[PDB]
């Protein structure tokens, strides 16, 4: 078929500031069985209809995967504004694909706190759609030049999630898969 | 008590605009969660009136409109007829718990003078 | 789409309530929709109680999580709610509602799901 | 008299991982009025008594100042274990001085969150008494090595406080002055 | 050290209660100690109510912060507690205690302060 | 209900050891705050019994002792005399609020068989 188990059933998901990007091509994809049979927490499509994705074909399909906060799933959508939207993962206002999310508190959460997941907290400007920043350098707050080390008005851009099983659904980790849409047909 | 707060009641003359507000906490409305509005006529089950911020189901007249701003949301009725005399309930999803929660407003009684 | 609750009942205090909701027009195994329970005391505001979905994840009111218990069975499309240690204050009209997303042609989202369909409700009275 | 306004009334305090150290010498210090009239949240002395500090005097006096969490003042004491004790500021088991702390939610707290203050979260081993770690470099978790950048099992050692006025007394900032004890006689 | 509350008082429901503590053996201006109020329903557990210190810093029970109000007067050495909208369930023995640190020769800490001295208590009765 | 919880009642024979437990939340005892124990004889005000973990005020007999471990603390009485028949209350500071809070235990009734 097409490798969706490599995306939805991967052992480790990337951080939102370093979200993964896999090109999907040269396969037949049965989106209908995925939509009706797989019980996700969220399956929202903006440019297309989930129940009729099989009759269209596209030149390529991109699947982006990352882990975000529970109430932070709201801003994975066109036209949204927030820390994830501006600094981590901006989605185009004319987005045509689908957004899929499911709770992963059983895998990405630890009693001591899972510090493996980070999110960009400070940036000079908002991201363009579908652009990511891997580089982490000290961010200048205020007006004093920075010497390249954390200090008074100099911050480390990446703030870490600290997922714990008792955080509540608001802060529990959520694994998000974003599909962006004639080598791929249903 | 209810997590979301509404004025107990509102009043207005026929043909005059009436607005009903809803306020939330740092969670729910403050966390970006959508606000839905319901209408409960006397002796009747509640009916969905606004299924998302400024989104209106079929069969609901266009004089009903809504908006969201920060930790607050409001329902606006452009006209005012005889049938606009029911209770209007604010509703949103609250994420300050292990499995999540859904919180209703206090309920606003609309009266036509 | 139609949801119907069981008939009204009268219970003694400290008893255990059991309510049954029968659904039609949709299957409980549909991932995009779930069933929830809301109660309304006479002359007061609505209060959400419980919530069940297509694959048996369950949610309860935080203050009433210990007393409440909900279950489903797809064989005859029924959802059962049970409340233990019923108090005289708990007398209210109990509504069975469908937690489904309007604008369903755009998909579903459990964060923004709303009670788009409601039952006619049943009246539960707790008294001596 | 003695420079105690320069320590207790300083405009800005240092982070706990980079606590200040001011030598107090060649002065006459009247600790009695400081204890009796100044309304601090905490004034605890271990090797000495606060009401009879004036009759004693010492070769030198050290004053250490830093900002910590509200419930994190518990571990500023001899024989204590905790994040500050093991990784940020370790106090000797035979400590003879006094510890002074007061709430500073009116100064060190911001609505957007005061990322101005950091605390060491990861380290290879517990600190020696009265020793501090200024250098920040990526901490290796697990057994895979670190290339010098943040990653899956590589963490930035410094975790930032996010002081906000609604955090509660447990998380509100506390300004702590630690005094260590014949050039300074009462 | 001696703390004495006001005499017992009977009040109608919804009324406003006012209780006064007179302290001796120590001055409220001392930074090392404060005064707190505790109530105990007949045959039930203790419940901390309010707290006041030397520099007029004040703390209240979270669930009763709206109804409570405390004040002090160093010139005549008394602390006044006032509760609004009295309910019949609020009838209880109200204790007045000193929030001071035992082991005072080692200093003081407001986190570890304990009710080292207690008053004899007063009985407040709320009924029609 | 109280934030700290205690067994409602404990019993023991004269001259035998008796232990009373007290557990807390992630805050208060779980946050490292000290635990204090009080004794309330019938028809009398509470009396301080353990002013800090394993610390004892003057006049309290040596047979009383206490300890703290994680989110729980306990009070141990080596002997058991006639006067050891009062209510014992657990107490600690709770920091889960804007101005702080002080939480009492549910109270344990001790009886001598
Ligand atoms: C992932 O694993 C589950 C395990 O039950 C399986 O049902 C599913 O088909 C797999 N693939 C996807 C895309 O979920
Ligand atoms: C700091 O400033 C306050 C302002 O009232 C003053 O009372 C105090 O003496 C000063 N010095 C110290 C050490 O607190």
């Amino acid at each position: 078929l097409c490798p969706f188990d490599e995306v939805f059933n991967a052992t480790r998901f990337a951080s939102v500031y370093a979200w993964n990007r896999k090109r999907i091509s040269n396969c037949v994809a049965d989106y209908s069985v995925l939509y009706n049979l797989a019980p996700f927490f969220t399956f929202k499509c903006y440019g297309v209809s989930p129940t009729k994705l099989n009759d269209l074909c596209f030149t390529n399909v991109y699947a982006d995967s990352f882990v975000i906060r529970g109430d932070e799933v709201r801003q994975i959508a066109p036209g949204q504004t927030g820390n994830i939207a501006d600094y981590n993962y901006k989605l185009p206002d004319d987005f045509t694909g689908c957004v899929i999310a499911w709770n992963s508190n059983k895998l990405d959460s630890k009693v001591s706190g899972n510090y493996n997941y980070l999110y960009r907290l400070f940036r000079k400007s908002n991201l363009k759609p579908f652009e990511r920043d891997i580089s982490t350098e000290i961010y200048q707050a205020g007006n004093k030049p920075c010497n390249g080390v954390a200090g008074f008005n100099c911050y480390f851009p990446l703030r870490s999630y600290s997922f714990r099983p008792t955080y509540g659904v608001g802060h529990q980790p959520y694994r998000v898969v974003v599909l962006s849409f004639a080598t791929v047909c249903g | 008590q209810s997590v979301l707060t509404q004025p107990p009641s509102v009043s207005g003359a026929p043909g005059q605009r009436v607005t009903i507000s809803c306020t939330g906490s740092s969670s729910n409305i403050g966390a970006g969660y959508d606000v839905h509005w319901y209408q409960q006529l006397p002796g009747t089950a509640p009916k969905l009136l606004i299924y998302d911020n400024n989104n209106r189901p079929s069969g609901v007249p266009d004089r009903f409109s809504g908006s969201k701003s920060g930790t607050s949301a409001s329902l606006a009725i452009t006209g005012l007829q005889a049938e606009d005399e029911a209770d209007y309930y604010c509703q949103s999803f609250d994420s300050s718990s292990l499995t999540g929660s859904r919180v209703f407003g206090g309920g606003t009684k609309l009266t036509v003078l | 789409v139609t949801l119907k609750e069981s008939g009204p009942v009268l219970l003694k205090p400290t008893e255990t309530l059991t309510l049954t909701c029968t659904v039609s027009g949709f299957s409980l195994s549909n991932v995009g929709m779930g069933v929830s329970w809301i109660r309304q005391p006479p002359g007061k505001a609505l209060e959400w109680l419980a919530d069940i979905f297509s694959n048996d994840e369950k949610s309860y009111s935080t203050s009433l999580k210990s007393r409440l218990t909900i279950s489903r069975d797809t064989s005859k499309s029924q959802v059962v709610l049970s409340m233990t240690n019923m108090d005289p204050v708990d007398t209210a009209t109990y509504y069975c509602a469908r937690l489904a997303n309007y604008d369903f042609w755009s998909g579903y989202s459990r964060f923004s799901a709303q009670f788009d369909n409601w039952g006619q409700g049943t009246l539960v009275t707790v008294s001596s």
